[PDB]
């Protein structure tokens, strides 16, 4: 769930890969998780987020690449 | 699982 | 993240909501549901902006009255729900 | 904090 090439970690837990988005617009990337209402151990559950971050000046926006660890944490890489 | 960036 | 904590005759859960500020959170009830949601605009946090949503909906045991659900939020950002029973 | 509610 942090920044560390650029690369950021996210958890994303809640999530499933079809649920997760990631698009780069103007020097941010912009990751997007949502779900429709499912339910859960203890009832009906709906999530929805969208984070931003800004892209290092370096930073080649084709580049960028993305993956989600399967025990729920995704990452957004590239290199300067 | 290595997802998609769409740009 | 939740707890249920029903206590003898009065229904009762348990939420963490710690990312949300108490005017973002909502509560909700209808018909044998309870319903939350938090919700968030666009915002910057030490990363970055996050904007956030959930709605969480507990279902309502048979006889309670949706006139006497109440809520509390706890400094460490927990959501508490309660109902008596009849 | 004493959160009211909707019905």
């Amino acid at each position: 769930s942090e920044i560390r090439r650029w690369r950021v970690s996210l958890d994303v837990n809640h999530f499933a890969p079809d649920e997760l988005t990631v698009k780069t617009k103007d020097g941010v990337v912009e990751i997007t998780g949502k779900h429709e209402e499912r339910q859960d151990e203890h009832g009906y559950i709906s999530r929805c987020f969208t984070r931003k971050y800004t892209l290092p000046p370096g930073v080649d926006p084709t580049q960028v690449s993305s993956s989600l660890s399967p025990e729920g944490t995704l990452t957004v890489e590239a290199p300067m | 699982i290595t997802i998609p960036v769409t740009f």
